[PDB]
């Protein structure tokens, strides 16, 4: 029946909450999908969850468009901002129920909302520079966790930092935007998984095209071209016109994504160019952008200094295998990162946590100012809010109050989600941010985490565990603009 | 219905057959984009006009179709307050003090 | 709510599956299905029974999906696929209830597979492939118990002839190996003893005047999806080809008479009405090759194909024997007899077969059957678990315990006691120290496994377990079901 609208729109939000409360973290239990055809899914994370869940109730439906407007605006935190918000709007309407006029409750959150972004501007952490490494490898290594290469995973988390430290590529508003698909994958085969190694160039696995190029290259102009060099029966036969003719303007070394030619012999002596097949479209592109090219079909009549870089191309014994070593292009794009072991079946997992990694670590780098995760910063908001709701000293002392203690709902069901103990482990973790402000010695206490493979509170700066700050100021905002939005409804009576 | 509203901002004269129809006929725009908004709504951008005479457009949006009726309705309000100080020309203090005072 | 629902799947896969769990062995109990027609089935496969069988739980289904798909990936074992995934999730049911997380029980599961994956390794016999004399005594003891009684010859002799005739040594030594490349030919007439081998393909298509030079000393095959024309006013085809000079082509519509002697000149033998589903075996024998730019032609679009054609004509029938080509990865398996009602399952168990040396190339193991690698690796588990500690090491004992679901059919299905039987197999297996028991599945009578000669391929079993574990973690991970109905 009901008796108050309120209670029906937050009954609405505790259930929509609800369904998708349990996957929240990377250790969240999986979703059962079913659909009126039967054709099901399974997915582990909110947004995948929203997008196609099937709402009924209009507070439901605002609920999950501000979820997929977060989603779109900065991506991860759409599990957050929707338990914050239903979280809030419990409270709120149990506060309401305690006889507070609504307003007052959204003037409150409003000012709780502002004064915790203004904390997290505040107190957040700056160690993405180039002095943080020791984090950023234990980073690496944590998410690297639990594998048989655990033995020799140090290296690689070592190798992945630096390597996209060095093949990062600065945009044209002057700030580091590294490209995923610049680090290409690699298989390898006899030496087993502890004997990888990072290279600073792309090295493809294909047939000798010729002996006469050396390693390393002072001129090199790619004159890429998709067609072979055969004779057939500018050039009717595609064989010796255009390559000569692109010689004369400079073409040094040709990277000929086209067969291999029985003459080219003493045209690669004399020249230095290569003939490669089977080349992957992504790499071939990278590469194209490494050296600073387009892609050419044909060559009939641009090539002044268009034509690509190949500075060294190492041509020896690699993984006793002839790998053309194409490294050092005029944009350092492209590089590559060797997986030894037997072959790529078993290890597939090894290259995707290796891609994860990756995808961790360049994320971290990305946007500079960064805070500690693991819910350290909802308790520090907590504590903080707890003190201000009192100093602020209006009518909205209870409102304020009611954001902070709903703030640590994140920690709960992250804890709950990790099989642990949730009360336990989120009184522990407001405990040790008690010490960050009453004791005012303990400044280095703000980034107590949590350590999902034990379940145990720990330090999260040195573990690594990294937020953007604009993702969590975002989230905090549409979270807090969706209460507000809810508590401002209550026109009709049902 | 839209067409008379259509063609009375963007300056576009009604074409009933092809017998007559030139580019003149109706009336062109600086710029008409597609854009997407969140990914679950795709609205026409048609920016900036030759002659854009007496019209202005707003994207109301909001948590609902219904909230946004209701700023929908606080433009409308905005715009007809406009309208009242440019008809009568005759200003009082509000905020409740002109029904107390009228009251006593 | 909550773990409810989870409670609901598992109750759903265990009684999806104690369905068909007592039919499976050489004595499996036989069932009924009625529908609402008035019409009764006989029907002895499981799999049978669940594809005709409908259920509604979003959950049976899936598990109808993963059985579908061992069935189709690996051949047999389906049945002990289901009754596996039905006893673990029954068996975890308990701990569900016991108030801990899914978490620490599905990675008490994934331990105890790590552990079930190795120790099955430890235990297999070795065996030999290509000889002759165990591989048919593995022919009388597995590839049996089929309709092939009465004539395991035929399957015997072309298994072992056409194991060497789909290998792919792509990345290592002929451990890549396929059973649809493979031309089988199911025509009926004549004696079954007409089935035999080539090294080819066969077409059921051929040219409707075949008096012509059909068969060159060297066929040089080149996939062509177009038509031709009787000339430009198309032609240019006919110059395009005498540009390379080969001597066969194929096409997938007719050629007329003049267009005929028209490519008579383009000296090449036109082939019409050709099959996709022949086209590509003809492209995996012969390595052709398929271009049409003119910019992109080259000397690399010919390339040599057969090496002995022919064509006959055997049951009134436009047959093309191609025989001795460049590549034999793609050859000929001839299947003729009077009737083709069993033969479709002859060639089914030959293929099963197939995927039994394959894995033999893959692995040259054989594990213990008739309960007793079912044994061996439950004995392991319990062994190793008194070292475990914490509260994970409940699931990983009752992983093992539920395993031993496979024996306890087997001896429940003929009539013996399944506790008496089960409890004398478990006591003596432990102080035995690689002795490896299996029960007898037609008198269910203990024996020693190797007199009995019953093995399976370890890949099989392998794969068995594993999907059996990967779907009790899929089952137990699932938290909540509602989007809808
Ligand atoms: N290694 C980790 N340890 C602890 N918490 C983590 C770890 N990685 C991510 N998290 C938590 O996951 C939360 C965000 O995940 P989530 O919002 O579910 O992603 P999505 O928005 O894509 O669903 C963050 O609050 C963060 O604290
Ligand atoms: N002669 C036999 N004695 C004991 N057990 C047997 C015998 N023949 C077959 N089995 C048992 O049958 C099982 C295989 O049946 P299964 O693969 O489930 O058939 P399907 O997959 O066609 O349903 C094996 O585990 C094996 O132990």
């Amino acid at each position: 029946t009901g008796e108050t609208i309120r209670s029906q729109n937050v009954m609405a939000a505790a259930s929509i909450a609800n369904i998708v409360k349990s996957s929240l973290g990377p250790v969240g239990l999986d979703k059962m999908l079913v659909d009126d055809i039967g054709d099901v899914t399974i997915t582990n994370d909110g947004a995948t969850i929203l997008k196609l869940l099937e709402v009924e109730h209009p507070a439901a439906k605002v609920l999950c468009e501000l979820a997929d407007l977060q989603d779109k605006e900065v991506g991860d935190g759409t599990t957050s901002v929707v338990i914050i918000a239903a979280e809030l709007l419990k409270n709120a309407d149990e506060l309401v129920k305690q006889k507070i006029h609504p307003t007052s409750v959204i003037s409150g959150y409003r000012l709780a909302c502002k004064e915790a972004v203004r904390y997290i501007n505040e107190n957040l952490i700056v160690n993405t520079d180039e002095l943080g490494r020791d984090c950023l490898i234990n980073a690496a290594k944590t998410s690297m966790s639990s594998k048989i290469i655990g033995i020799n995973g140090d290296f690689f988390a070592n190798m992945v930092v630096d390597a996209v430290l060095a093949i990062k590529y600065t945009d044209i508003r002057g700030q580091p935007r590294y490209p995923v698909n610049s680090v290409n994958i690699l298989k390898a085969h006899g030496r087993s998984q502890m004997e990888s190694m990072l290279i600073s160039g792309y090295a493809l696995n294909c047939v000798v095209g010729s002996q006469g190029m050396p390693k390393r290259i002072v001129n090199a102009k790619i004159a890429c071209l998709d067609f072979s060099l055969q004779k057939t029966k500018r050039e009717s036969d595609i064989t010796k016109e255009r390559i000569q003719k692109i010689l004369a303007t400079g073409a040094n070394v040709i990277l000929t994504t086209g067969g291999i030619d029985d003459m080219c012999l003493k045209y690669f002596v004399e020249a230095g160019a290569m003939a490669v097949r089977r080349v992957l479209k992504r790499d071939l592109k990278r590469i194209a952008k490494a050296s600073g090219a387009t892609i050419l079909s044909t060559l009939a009549n641009f090539e002044a200094a268009m034509l690509g870089q190949a500075e060294e191309v190492v041509q020896e014994r690699i993984c006793d295998d002839e790998l053309i070593l194409i490294k050092n292009t005029k944009a350092r794009t492209s590089a590559s990162i060797i997986l030894r072991g037997a072959n790529d079946f078993m290890c597939d997992e090894m290259e995707r946590s290796l891609h994860d990694a990756l995808c961790v670590v360049k994320r971290v780098l990305e946007s500079k100012s960064v805070v500690p995760g693991g819910g350290a910063v909802e308790a520090a908001l907590s504590i903080y809010l707890e003190n201000y709701a009192t100093s602020m000293g209006s009518r909205e002392q209870l409102a304020i109050a009611e954001f902070a203690r709903s703030l640590l709902v994140i920690p709960n069901t992250l804890a709950v989600n990790a099989a642990q103990d949730s009360t336990d482990l989120v009184a522990k973790l407001r405990a040790f941010h008690n010490e960050a402000q009453v004791n005012p010695e303990r400044k280095n206490l703000k980034w107590i985490g949590l350590d999902l493979s034990n379940g145990k509170p720990r330090d999260n700066k040195q573990a690594g565990v990294f937020e953007p700050t604009i993702v969590k100021v975002k989230s905090l905002k549409f979270a807090t603009e969706a209460a507000i939005t809810i508590l401002r409804i209550d026109d009709l009576i049902k | 219905e839209d067409i008379e509203f259509i063609c009375k901002t963007i300056g576009t004269k009604p074409v009933a057959h092809i017998d007559q129809f030139t580019a003149d006929m109706l009336g062109s725009a600086e710029l008409a984009e597609e854009v997407n908004l969140n990914g679950s709504g795709k609205l026409l951008k048609i920016t900036g006009c030759a002659s854009p005479g007496k019209t202005v457009t707003i994207v109301v949006r909001g948590s609902n179709k219904l909230v946004i009726e209701e700023a929908e309705r606080s433009i409308h309000d905005a715009l007809c307050v406009i309208r009242c100080l440019v008809k009568k020309r005759a200003l009082i203090a509000g905020g409740g003090a002109p029904e107390i005072e009228l009251a006593l | 709510s909550g773990r409810k629902v989870q409670s609901g799947n598992i109750n759903a896969a265990k009684t999806i599956a104690d369905i068909i769990r007592t039919c499976l062995g050489p004595k499996s109990m036989m069932k009924m299905l009625l529908d609402p027609m008035g019409g009764i089935v006989m029907t002895n496969d499981g799999n049978a029974i669940l594809r005709e069988i409908q259920v509604q739980h979003p959950a049976a289904k899936s598990m109808i999906e993963i059985s579908r798909t061992q069935d189709e990936e690996v051949g047999d074992g389906t049945t002990s696929v289901i009754i596996l995934a039905g006893e673990m999730l029954s068996v975890a049911e308990h701990f569900l209830e016991q108030q801990m997380h899914p978490t620490v029980v599905i990675s008490a599961y994934r331990k105890a597979l790590d552990d079930m994956i190795s120790t099955l390794k430890k235990i297999s016999i070795p065996v030999d492939i290509s000889d002759s004399d165990m591989m048919l005594n593995i022919i009388n003891s597995s590839i049996t118990t089929k309709a092939i009684s009465r004539w395991s010859s035929l399957a015997c002799n072309i298994a072992l002839d056409a194991v060497k005739m789909v290998q792919f040594e792509e990345n290592g030594r002929k451990e890549i190996d396929i059973k649809k490349y493979a031309r089988v030919e199911k025509i009926p007439g004549g004696i079954i003893e007409d089935s035999c081998v080539l090294r080819g393909v066969m077409i059921n298509k051929d040219v409707t005047h075949p008096r012509m030079r059909r068969y060159i000393k060297n066929p040089r095959i080149v996939l062509l999806d177009s038509s031709l024309e009787y000339k430009k006013g198309i032609q240019q085809l006919c110059e395009d080809i005498i540009q390379l000079k080969p001597d066969v082509v194929i096409t997938e519509k007719g050629i007329s008479d003049l267009a005929q002697h028209y490519l008579m000149r383009a000296n090449i033998t036109a082939i019409r009405r050709v099959r996709k589903t022949d086209n590509n075996r003809i492209a995996r024998a012969c390595g052709a090759r398929i271009v049409s730019r003119p910019e992109e032609l080259r000397e690399d679009d010919v390339g040599t194909g057969a090496g002995l054609l022919e064509i006959k004509k055997i049951g009134d029938e436009y047959f093309t024997f191609i025989t001795d080509c460049k590549d034999p990865k793609a050859c000929t398996i001839l299947l003729r007899g009077a009737s083709k009602e069993i033969l479709s399952e002859v060639e089914r168990n030959l293929q099963d077969a197939m995927q039994v040396c394959r894995n033999v190339l893959l692995d040259p193991q054989l594990v213990p059957g008739g309960g007793a690698s079912e044994m061996a690796v439950a004995h392991a588990l319990t062994e190793k678990s008194k070292a475990m500690t914490g509260v994970e090491q409940w699931p990983y004992r009752a992983v093992a315990q539920a395993l031993e679901v496979i024996p306890r059919t087997l001896i429940q299905n003929c009539g013996a006691s399944t506790i008496r039987l089960l409890t004398s197999l478990r006591a003596k297996h432990t102080q035995e120290n690689c002795e490896t028991w299996g029960v007898n599945g037609e008198t269910g009578t203990l024996v020693d496994m190797k007199e009995l000669g019953i093995w399976e391929p370890l890949a099989v079993k392998l794969q068995t377990y594993k999907t059996a574990v990967e779907t009790a973690v899929l089952l137990l991970r699932i938290d909540d079901i509602v989007s809808g109905h």
